[PDB]
């Protein structure tokens, strides 16, 4: 009906803006963060897609957990994730952030950032190449494309 | 020409042996043993209380200007009575050489801090304490450096389990990270790799 | 003889050090509650400090006592400087641990634990 | 000295472990009241907060009785 | 028991508790707490969701790998209900909204959906059914909410004779309605109360206590077809309760008596919002209604849970509503409110 | 040999003094930096048009894992557990038993891609070139569980990428 058409157009418009404008927080812990720099590098420019780093969590939408999440670091990661305002998305990058990585059986490593934060995308590798990270970002974008918040609300 | 085997340096071996005899003669009160490894690495084993005199001598002596502290670590050997083995690596730029000084201690016996001789010893001894439990007497600021805040136990001891005793996760009920006893999804699979046949007869221990 | 003591030599001075550390912790619970915005009471904090002190009441070796008070002083100085977060201070309380039964019948019911 | 004794008894009666009925000015904390060193330390700290001065550890050992406490407090004026 | 349902481990995150539970309406206050408790135990949890998958993200870290499974279901779709309850031996029913929408009403969300879930659960052969009702479930209550609650409770009992019906009094917590609703009246000047709130008696129950009671009801062998009433330890008059809430929040308290018809009109005005209403007429009726006393029903102390008093956990909720001036104030500063016992 | 990076003292003749003063007043080096930036602006960008353009790779590239087959279709793995024993991260779990025809094959072969460090030791320790690190590197996921591969998943990956894997093995095996 007319209401369904209107809400479909509106939540396709809203998802388009979030998909086309991503502001990852400047947050990299370990060797996986170098591939973030190489994605920001001219070869695979991520600013081309509308993905630009921002420093403060308050002005960020995506947390790219790239590195090893230690016990001494987990509270800070949770705090910055909480301070990051909604809507927020999480991309775990590399084996350390995905599961345990090389340091899975260790006394001071958290096996998987998903134990601390809800992870939206998982990018495998050690480190995942810049192409792999860019593909993960594009997959996150396409995942945002199929969200229907207004369509769920209208039928709610 | 034996391309597989590493070459040897008799001249440097003799120089290191002469210097070891020299330092042993100069400091007989604390120096207990002097060894020269086959790859030309001088090694001195001294009494634990001689750390400050021996290090000050090796640092400020004219014939031994070891002004740079290369490293400072410890080795846990549970069988020995004094399990912890404090190791100092020193570099002499003037003579282009290196030396090693080894002392022994246990959990309760304190070792005099060498921060008054080398400043890197501050963080190196903080790491030694945080990892093994060896307490250094006169330290400007002794506390944990690598382990988590409030971490219990010393990880690098040979009696400490690899996975530790606790793990971390986020508990939504209390809206904060919580620490719970370790529970692995897949247990670490211990491998028995040692072969039952003796490899090097040169290191064979006598059957007494 | 010839055994190097960490501090305080005999047991009386070690007990004095223990009392000093207990006083220092006792005069810090209100500040810890105020700064960290803990939901616990000051009385609960003092009780927990007393419990953590009492769980080493069987120590009879002065060197072990000195090492224990050294570690306690390290933890005290970590709390004052707010190096710890609310997470660790509440880790002192085990607020999420499931109650493990200690009776033989219940332990037999649940699993193979001794 | 009556004011000091009244204040000390009032502070002691606020302690939960101490029974006001069995409390007396000449009651030994360790023997008559059956406490230990830590409870005595807490009591001495409470007295420090009460009368607004610092009692060192040496002076905190000679205060096993409320009479001794009030005598020490009057000694320091 | 099946070989895969035998309990194992020391009851940790990676253990096996032998519980496979489908938690309907888990994308809410009590739903999230119950799911967190089940995941902490180490159980298999199935979370049927009808909202956006983004709204169900906070449930992911509550369980280990392969423990939390998200499925899409429709309220009026018995096929979806069967799909989500086919392989679970415990079914937990927490579905309910405090307002009436265009598609779902109080009759739909409290009678039709719970009855359908109970009926399909019996067909699939689930061993345990837990159903959440309200303490003031009266067949002729002034509130259609409570009327439909009682009707649905009777229908669920008829459909699944081996059910456990929990009747909490009022949940207070971080994401609750109760304390937040009472403390959100700062904006509208004063605090309107019916007869100054001197005629209403309430004893709220802690969210963690309710969740632990639900969990222990599953593990309790002799609670198969029972009815429980979860209430707090202390009963408060509404006026004293609101006064204590505002004292803990450190906000000026200006209560005034508002007549019942005017309050009903105000609730009628606030329910026109297409989004979630701030308050409704039935919400006003529930607030005005006193908490019924049902001593014959078992409770938290009978299940094995000591009730948590309001004073201990009132600062977890109300500290957010303070200002920077009073943010650092401790819990002991505000004296406990007077009780009615 | 050594060289002094910064030990050149400036001259003091009037010409050089005036030149330095002009540089201080008229921002000559700042204009030079501007000119360099402008030149880089007028150059050509070095950005590829991903995903329509893919960056160069090598036959030795180590990406997604796979299990290969002989041309007859039989599996290559013989459950020798060398990859399991040599895996630095212990990401491989292998359980075997005699098959119905007596062949030594695998019943369980699991690789935890969230634990693997992608180091290539498994493919170098394989005596029959069964386990390989294929060319695929774009296999990101929305859930953690799907990154725990098993025998069926690895065989499917090998069947899908068999041609490219065979070409890479042919191009590289002479260096091994
Ligand atoms: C200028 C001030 C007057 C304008 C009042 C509205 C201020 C802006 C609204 C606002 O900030 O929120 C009010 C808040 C919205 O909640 P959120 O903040 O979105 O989320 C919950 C946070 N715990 O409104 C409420 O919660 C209402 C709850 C109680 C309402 C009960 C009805 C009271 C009616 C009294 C009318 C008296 C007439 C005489
Ligand atoms: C219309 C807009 C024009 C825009 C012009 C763009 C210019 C280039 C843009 C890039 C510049 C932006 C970054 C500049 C930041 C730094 C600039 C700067 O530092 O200049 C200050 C620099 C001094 O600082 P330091 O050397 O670092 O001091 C520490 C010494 N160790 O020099 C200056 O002060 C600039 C002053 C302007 C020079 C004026 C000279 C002209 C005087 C002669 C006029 C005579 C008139 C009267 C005589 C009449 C005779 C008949
Ligand atoms: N909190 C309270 O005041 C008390 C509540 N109770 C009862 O406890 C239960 C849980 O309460 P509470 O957590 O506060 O409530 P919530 O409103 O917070 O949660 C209700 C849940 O049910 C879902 N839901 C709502 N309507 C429908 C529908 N038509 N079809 C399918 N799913 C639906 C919601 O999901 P979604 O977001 O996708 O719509 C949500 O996950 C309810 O039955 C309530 O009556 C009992 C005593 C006190
Ligand atoms: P009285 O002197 O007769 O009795 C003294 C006691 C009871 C202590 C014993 O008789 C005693 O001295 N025993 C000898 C062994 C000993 O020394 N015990 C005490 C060891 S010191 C110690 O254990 C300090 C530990 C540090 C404290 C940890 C702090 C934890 C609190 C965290 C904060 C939580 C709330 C903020
Ligand atoms: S996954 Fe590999 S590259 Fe990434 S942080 Fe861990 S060790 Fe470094
Ligand atoms: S690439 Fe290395 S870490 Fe990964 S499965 Fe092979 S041997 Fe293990
Ligand atoms: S090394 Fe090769 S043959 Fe041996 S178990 Fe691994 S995959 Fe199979």
């Amino acid at each position: 009906s007319r209401g369904e058409y209107v809400v479909a157009k509106l939540d396709d418009l809203v998802n388009w803006a979030r998909r086309s404008s991503l502001w990852p927080m400047t947050f990299g812990l370990a060797c996986c963060a170098v591939e973030m720099m190489h994605m920001a590098a001219p070869r695979y420019d991520m600013d081309r897609f509308g993905v630009v780093f921002r420093a403060s969590p308050r002005q960020s939408d995506v947390m790219i957990v790239a590195g090893t999440l230690t016990n001494k670091m987990a509270p800070a990661l949770r705090k910055v994730y909480d301070q990051m305002p909604e809507p927020r998305y999480v991309v775990s990058m590399g084996s350390c952030a995905n599961g345990g990585g090389y340091y899975h059986y260790s006394y001071s490593v958290v096996r998987g950032c998903d134990r601390i934060v809800p992870v939206d995308i998982y990018v495998p590798g050690c480190p995942p190449t810049a192409e792999a990270l860019l593909y993960g970002i594009l997959q996150l974008q396409r995942k945002i494309k199929r969200e229907k918040r207004l369509r769920i609300w209208y039928r709610r | 020409t034996r391309p597989t085997i590493r070459p040897r340096n008799d001249v440097v071996h003799k120089q290191l042996s002469a210097f070891g005899q020299y330092v042993a003669e100069i400091l007989p009160k604390y120096v207990q043993q002097v060894q020269v490894s086959c790859f030309n690495e001088l090694e001195i084993f001294i009494h634990p209380d001689g750390v400050i005199p021996v290090l000050t001598f090796l640092r400020d002596h004219t014939n031994a200007q070891f002004k740079s502290l290369a490293d400072l670590t410890a080795v846990d050997v549970p069988t020995r009575q004094n399990r912890f083995e404090i190791v100092y690596n020193l570099l002499s730029l003037r003579f282009n050489s290196r030396i090693r000084v080894k002392t022994y201690t246990d959990e309760l016996t304190p070792i005099e801090s060498s921060v008054t001789v080398y400043k890197a010893a501050n963080w190196y001894e903080r790491e030694i304490w945080d990892m093994f439990g060896v307490f250094f007497a006169n330290h400007p600021d002794l506390r944990r450096i690598l382990t988590d805040y409030g971490f219990e136990g010393h990880p690098f001891r040979k009696d400490f389990p690899l996975s530790g005793y606790v793990e971390l996760r986020y508990d939504d009920e209390v809206k904060r990270v919580v620490a719970e006893p370790v529970e692995l999804a897949q247990e670490f699979r211990k491998f028995d790799l040692n072969s039952p046949w003796e490899a090097f007869p040169a290191y064979r221990q006598p059957p007494e | 003889t010839s055994v190097k003591p960490i501090f305080s030599r005999d047991m009386n001075e070690a007990k004095r050090r223990v009392r000093e550390l207990y006083r220092a912790w006792y005069r810090e619970v209100p500040n810890t509650v105020h700064l960290f915005q803990l939901d616990i009471s000051v009385k609960q904090g003092r009780d927990k400090v007393r419990e953590m002190f009492m769980k080493n009441a069987h120590v009879t070796d002065p060197r072990v006592v000195d090492l224990l008070v050294i570690k306690g002083k390290m933890e005290l100085e970590e709390t004052i400087n707010v190096w710890k977060q609310r997470t660790h201070i509440m880790r002192f309380f085990h607020e999420t641990e499931a109650p493990r039964p200690t009776d033989f019948l219940s332990k037999f019911y649940v699993g193979h634990d001794p | 000295l009556e004011a000091i004794k009244d204040r000390v008894l009032y502070v002691l009666k606020l302690y939960d472990k101490i029974d006001p009925e069995k409390l007396s000015v000449n009651s030994h904390f360790m023997k008559d009241l059956g406490l230990d060193s830590l409870d005595q330390v807490e009591i001495i700290m409470a007295m420090e907060d009460e009368f607004g001065f610092e009692i060192p550890d040496i002076d905190a050992e000679k205060l096993m009785c409320p009479q001794e406490i009030v005598d020490y407090i009057a000694d320091k004026k | 028991l099946h070989h895969a349902l035998i309990p194992h481990g020391k009851g940790g995150r990676s253990s096996v508790s032998g519980i496979v539970a489908t938690v309907f309406g888990a994308t809410g206050f009590l739903g999230r707490y119950v799911v967190n408790h089940l995941g902490r135990m180490g159980s298999q949890v199935i979370v049927p969701y009808r909202c956006e998958p983004y709204d169900t993200m906070h449930l992911r870290p509550m369980g280990d790998l392969g423990q939390i499974i998200f499925m899409e279901w429709n309220g009026k779709d018995k096929d979806s209900i069967r799909k989500v309850v086919e392989h679970s031996n415990v079914v937990i029913n927490l579905v309910g909204r405090e307002w009436e929408t265009k598609n779902f009403d109080f009759e739909d969300v409290f009678v039709k959906i719970p009855h359908a879930i109970a009926q399909v659960s019996k067909e699939a052969g689930v061993e345990k059914l837990i159903h959440i009702s309200h303490l003031n479930a009266d067949i002729k209550s002034p509130s259609r909410y409570l009327r439909s609650k009682a009707v649905g409770e009777k229908e669920v009992r008829a459909a699944f004779p081996e059910a456990t019906i929990i009747k909490p009094s009022d949940i207070f917590g971080r994401e609750d309605r109760f304390l937040n609703y009472f403390a959100s009246m700062r904006w509208f000047g004063g605090v309107p109360l019916i007869s100054l709130g001197k005629e209403t008696v309430k004893q709220p129950v802690y969210i963690v206590d309710v969740s632990k009671g639900i969990i222990n009801a599953i593990k309790d062998p002799d609670a198969k077809g029972k009815t429980f009433a979860f209430v707090g330890p202390n009963r408060y008059l509404l006026f004293d309760l609101v006064q204590y809430i505002f004292a803990v929040a450190y906000r000026p308290f200006l209560p005034y008596p508002l007549p019942h018809f005017a309050y009903r009109w105000v609730g009628r005005l606030f329910e026109v919002s297409p989004f979630e209403p701030w308050t409704t007429r039935d919400k006003v009726e529930r607030v005005h209604m006193s908490d019924m006393t049902l001593p014959h029903l078992p409770g938290l102390e009978d299940l094995g849970i000591q009730a948590t008093p309001l004073e201990l956990k009132a600062i977890e909720v109300l500290r957010r509503h303070r200002t920077y001036r009073w943010l650092t104030s401790e819990m002991e500063d505000v004296k406990p409110a007077k009780t009615v016992n | 040999t050594y060289k002094f990076v910064n030990m050149r003292e400036p001259s003091m003749d009037m010409k050089s003094v005036t030149d330095r003063a002009a540089q201080t007043l008229l921002w000559t080096e700042l204009v030079r930096g501007l000119g360099m930036t402008l030149s880089y602006l007028f150059r050509e960008p070095a950005t590829i048009n991903y995903p329509f353009e893919k960056g160069p790779l090598s036959p030795r590239f180590r990406g997604e894992h796979a299990l290969r087959r002989y041309p007859s279709g039989e599996e290559r793995c013989i459950a020798c557990k060398l990859c399991e024993a040599v895996c630095p991260a212990q990401a491989i779990t292998i359980e075997a038993e005699p098959r119905a025809d007596g062949s030594r094959r695998t019943t369980r072969y699991d690789i935890d891609m969230t634990k693997c460090i992608y180091c290539g030791f498994c493919q170098e320790a394989c005596p029959v070139d069964a386990i390989v690190e294929g060319p695929n590197f774009e296999f990101s996921t929305e859930t953690h569980e799907e990154l725990l591969y098993n025998k069926e998943k690895l065989l499917n990956n090998g069947d899908k990428w068999e041609a490219e894997i065979a070409a890479n093995i042919q191009a590289d095996y002479l260096y091994r």
